[PDB]
């Protein structure tokens, strides 16, 4: 609770330096998928269908 | 249906993202002080009325 | 409900309201220094001169117009609970998640 | 100052914080020859007897002089004036 009244103030006499840390993504991993290799091998007939 | 594969395993993590998510949110926007400043007894502002 | 349920919050409502009344309290009796460091005091009507300071106008504008401006927000106050009320759609963006 | 990380940055900032504040005692304006005068860039401060005018971030109290005060209106009008000697 702060010591509020209509004719006092508070001034700082004094400072300090920080230093802080902020952490951020920026890109992922690039994958690519073949169809007909994932899905029906090396099946002749499945790529058919 | 355990045949058909691990969507369920999919679909339960998903929503307990959200849910984390969701209170994530919350906690980000209104807990900035650290203190709990209490106002004075007597409310006199200087003519503002609050 | 068929195997869906609703998990409760983890803030419940009068700890939202605690922490509104603590900002509030500190921005009344310390202006921008408590979200900077340590709250100073400074009397309500020195800040909002240094406010008023602050787009370039200057303090005695405000210290010779005091009652006049105090009486202009209490109005505006005054009129925001009316304004809300009246409105039927002025909380739709709220509604809509639900 | 910036660094890289895999897959994403970390910044390192430097910033400034106060301390170690102290009470006192303030007044909007100082009563002089039935003039007001306000503070061209401060507040007026008293230490129990005597009233400066000091920058509001760094305590360094300095002795009130036309040259760092405006005068623009009269000794009648603002509410909570103190009277006190302005020099030259
Ligand atoms: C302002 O704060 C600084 C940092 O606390 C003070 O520097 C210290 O002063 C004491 C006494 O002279 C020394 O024993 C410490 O070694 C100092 N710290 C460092 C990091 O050098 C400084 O004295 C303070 N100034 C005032 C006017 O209070
Ligand atoms: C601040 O404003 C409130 C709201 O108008 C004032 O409360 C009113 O006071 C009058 C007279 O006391 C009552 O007739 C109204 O019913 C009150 N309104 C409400 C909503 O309760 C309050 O008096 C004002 N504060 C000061 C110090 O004047
Ligand atoms: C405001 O100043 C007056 C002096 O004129 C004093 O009586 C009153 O207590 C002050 N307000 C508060 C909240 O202390
Ligand atoms: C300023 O005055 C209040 C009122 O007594 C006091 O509680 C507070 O400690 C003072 N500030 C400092 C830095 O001593
Ligand atoms: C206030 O400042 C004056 C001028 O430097 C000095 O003489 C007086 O002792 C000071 N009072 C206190 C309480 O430090
Ligand atoms: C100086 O201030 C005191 C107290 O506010 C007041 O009694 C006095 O009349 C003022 N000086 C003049 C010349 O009016």
């Amino acid at each position: 609770s702060v010591a509020y009244s209509n004719n006092s103030i508070a001034i700082p006499t004094n400072f300090t330096i920080s230093v802080t840390t902020e952490i951020l993504p920026v890109s992922m991993t690039k994958t690519s998928v073949d169809c007909t290799m994932y899905i029906c091998g090396d099946s002749t007939e499945c790529s058919n269908l | 249906l355990l045949q058909y594969g691990s969507f369920c395993t999919q679909l339960k993590r998903a929503l307990t993202g959200i849910a984390v998510e969701q209170d994530k949110n919350t906690q980000e926007v209104f807990a900035q002080v650290k203190q709990i400043y209490k106002t004075p007894p007597i409310k006199y502002f200087g003519g503002f009325n609050f | 409900f068929n195997g869906l349920t609703v998990l409760p919050p983890l803030l419940t409502d009068e700890m939202i309201a605690q922490y509104t009344s603590a900002l509030l309290a500190g921005t009344i009796t310390s202006g921008w220094t408590f979200g900077a460091g340590p709250a100073l005091q400074i009397p309500f009507p020195m800040q909002m001169a240094y406010r008023f300071n602050g787009i370039g106008v200057t303090q005695n504008v405000l210290y010779e117009n005091q009652k006049l401006i105090a009486n202009q927000f209490n109005s505006a106050i005054g009129k925001i609970q009316d304004s809300l009320s009246s409105t039927p759609s002025a909380l739709g963006k709220l509604q809509d998640v639900v | 100052f910036p660094q890289s990380a895999p897959h994403g940055v970390v910044f390192l900032h430097v910033t400034y914080v106060p301390a170690q504040e102290k009470n006192f005692t303030t007044a909007p304006a100082i009563c002089h020859d039935g003039k007001a005068h306000f503070p061209r860039e401060g507040v007026f401060v008293s230490n129990g007897t005597h009233w400066f005018v000091t920058q509001r971030n760094f305590y360094e109290p300095q002795i009130i002089t036309t040259d760092n005060t405006f005068v623009s209106g009269n000794c009648d009008v603002v509410i909570g004036i103190v009277n006190n000697t302005v020099y030259d």
